[PDB]
């Protein structure tokens, strides 16, 4: 919900956009975040 | 065939073996989790099949040592598969904010004396209680800043320093006040002047929230609707939102989080903005407080929750405070267990 | 007490103390006129003014900018080369008759930039949450080893490998050192140099290149004397072959040298 105290800026929550590259990409389960290398 | 595996452990060394085999000059691999597969059956000639591996922690791998240990270890019903089910160990999302602030091996690792302690010991109170846990992953790492809105964003909290100290601090948005203590706040006991007196026909807010989170043990993403039936009956048509909520690993806390953002944002939203005098100079970003205009804008003594705070020079006196309506801990609304078969 | 005379609607003193603050090294301010002497230390009236002590959750607009008179030495810390450690800045809020000054702003010293208004320099001091752009990417297997030397990982002894010499002569971005001449060319390359200033105290700065007596920085020249010796620390070509060899850390290291070329499972045939 941070996200809805960041957006207490707006002139008031509809978005349509595409995404900058997150740790989702998935070759090792983490049931834990241990954190990753990066290559 | 047999695997020797390697955890990175601080003085850690590694047979001569697997050195033979990547051959020269090699190091011994301290600090990460490296696997050796000497079992001669890679595959068959056809080419190689792809792997995958699971484990998890809560006090391995802590630069200057762990901190608070004793409410790091977030287990919950995670099960994928009812038949299939067991829990899985999440991860205090305190602990993971500590550790970004706290070690030096990424980011900024900021020394543990510049951290307030209290204040994720007050964290910690909330998120073990309540099981709110995580399982995040941080591949292709971004800049620190992000991934820290990311989290806090799935706690909803807020990253703040201390006024006193100046240490770097953190907070949780909760329900964490009694509506009797609050301060009362009119124009006869510090309010200058209601910066926002209109009203934009706030009728129509969101009213649906689909939350997508990921469960370690199908190891995917997964969704959870929540519709407030409230504005669907009335409003007509559906306004609705797709939110990002990864790393959260069960239905139960997908579910909690998904209602804490609906019940946020469809119930009554109202932005004041406040002009004060010297009466709020304690008060701080995430503060709670109650204004009353009842004899010029005829609005009945409501709870308010404080965001941006201007504070003032030594003149012009006045401090500007950007408060929003009441914001929801989590709750108990659906039953969203889908529970595959 | 301090609370409520603070709250009062006809009751109130003005003050606003600044500390400066550098390893210990103070500065006492005072904005109001008068000798305030409060918390065992006298804030002298200068000509500092505040802007706001803004609290937005937002970089760069909560940007503290102070109007700090160019003629203190706090200022004259950033004259040409600003210091090598960073400065912490302190507000505090007494009244008279008061004697607890709530801390109220615990900022940085960020940047500097004099000006139109000659008598006062701007002073930009943000606070540790918006200090977070890092880059973040720090693990990223390579041949060779990420790690910083002497950083907590490569672990490389801090005081085996010492060096340090008085300056023999100061020069345009360049030293020279008698114990230079003993090592190797390239031997301090990506090292630093330190010593102590009689105001900023620890002074660290990278060195550039290295050459028989001779070295270079990459930073500037703050201005130097050949009287306090310059500890001079060695840098490292930051290869497996340069960790085994200089550093006898090998067993320490970080750097993959066989990563497998990136022999792919996929796509054509192997194995
Ligand atoms: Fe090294």
């Amino acid at each position: 919900m941070w996200w809805a105290l960041a957006m207490l800026v707006a002139s008031v929550e509809v978005w349509t956009a595409d995404w900058q590259v997150l740790g989702f990409g998935n070759f090792r389960t983490k049931a834990v975040k241990a954190k990753q290398a990066k290559k | 065939g047999p695997l020797e595996v390697y955890m990175g452990a601080p003085t850690q060394t590694v047979s001569q073996k697997l050195k033979n085999m990547l051959g020269g000059r090699q190091p011994e691999f301290r600090g990460v989790v490296t696997a050796y597969f000497d079992g001669l059956i890679c595959a068959m000639n056809p080419y190689p099949k792809q792997w995958k591996f699971k484990a998890r922690r809560s006090t391995a791998g802590w630069t200057g040592g762990v901190w608070y240990p004793e409410k790091c270890l977030v287990k919950m019903q995670g099960y994928d598969g009812q038949g299939n089910q067991h829990e899985i160990h999440a991860m205090n999302p305190a602990h993971i904010l500590y550790e970004c602030q706290s070690n030096y091996e990424w980011g900024r690792g900021l020394s543990r004396t510049l951290i307030d302690d209290t204040t994720f010991r007050l964290a910690a109170d909330t998120l073990f209680n309540e099981n709110f846990g995580l399982c995040i992953r941080w591949n292709r790492q971004d800049t620190l800043e992000s991934f820290m809105q990311l989290i806090l964003d799935h706690i909803g909290g807020a990253m703040y320093v201390s006024k006193v100290t100046g240490k770097l601090s953190l907070r949780l948005i909760r329900k964490d006040y009694d509506f009797d203590t609050l301060p009362i706040f009119d124009t006869d006991s510090g309010l200058l002047s209601i910066q926002e007196a209109t009203n934009a026909s706030p009728a129509n807010l969101v009213n649906e929230v689909v939350v997508t989170y990921h469960n370690p043990v199908m190891d995917e993403d997964q969704q959870v609707r929540s519709h407030n039936l409230a504005q669907i009956q009335n409003q007509g048509c559906l306004n609705s939102n797709t939110i990002e909520y990864l790393g959260i690993p069960t239905g139960k806390l997908a579910m909690q989080v998904a209602q804490r953002d609906l019940r946020a944002a469809s119930t009554n939203v109202r932005r004041f903005t406040v002009i004060c005098d010297r009466r709020a100079w304690n008060v701080q970003p995430g503060d709670v407080l109650k204004v009353r205009d009842p004899k010029q804008r005829g609005l009945t003594e409501v709870v308010i929750r404080v965001g941006t705070v201007e504070d003032g020079t030594l003149p012009d006196g006045k401090i500007k405070v950007v408060a929003l309506q009441d914001q929801f801990a989590f709750q108990l609304n659906t039953f969203n267990q889908v529970e595959p078969p | 007490s301090y609370n409520i005379i603070e709250t009062s609607n006809d009751n109130g003193r003005p003050v606003f103390m600044y500390e400066f603050r550098l390893l210990d090294k103070y500065w006492r301010y005072t904005s109001a006129d008068a000798k305030v002497s409060a918390l065992g230390s006298i804030w002298e009236p200068m000509g500092v003014s505040d802007d706001g002590i803004k609290q937005t959750g937002e970089a760069k607009t909560d940007a503290l900018n102070l109007t700090l008179p160019n003629s203190n030495p706090v200022v004259g810390l950033f004259i040409g080369t600003p210091p090598g450690s960073p400065v912490t800045l302190t507000i505090r809020r007494m009244h008279l008759d008061d004697n607890d000054p709530v801390v109220c702003y615990v900022g940085t010293v960020d940047s500097i930039n004099q000006g139109e208004n000659p008598t006062v320099a701007t002073v930009t001091c943000s606070t540790l949450s918006a200090t977070m752009d890092r880059n973040g990417l720090r693990l990223s297997w390579s041949r060779g080893c990420p790690h910083a030397l002497y950083d907590g990982q490569c672990r490389v002894n801090k005081e085996a490998f010492r060096v340090d010499a008085t300056i023999l002569t100061v020069g345009a971005g360049t030293v020279t050192a008698a114990a230079y001449a003993t090592r190797p060319d390239g031997y301090f390359a990506g090292g630093f140099i330190e010593w102590i200033d009689p105001v900023y105290g620890v002074e660290r700065r990278g060195i550039e290149t290295h050459t028989g007596n001779t070295i270079t920085i990459f930073g500037t020249v703050d201005g130097l004397a050949g009287g306090y010796i310059l500890k001079t620390y060695p840098g490292c070509p930051r290869t497996s072959a340069a960790c085994d060899t200089i550093f006898n850390n090998l067993a320490n290291f970080g750097g993959i040298p066989s990563l497998p070329d990136r022999s792919p499972f996929d796509g054509n045939p192997i194995f």
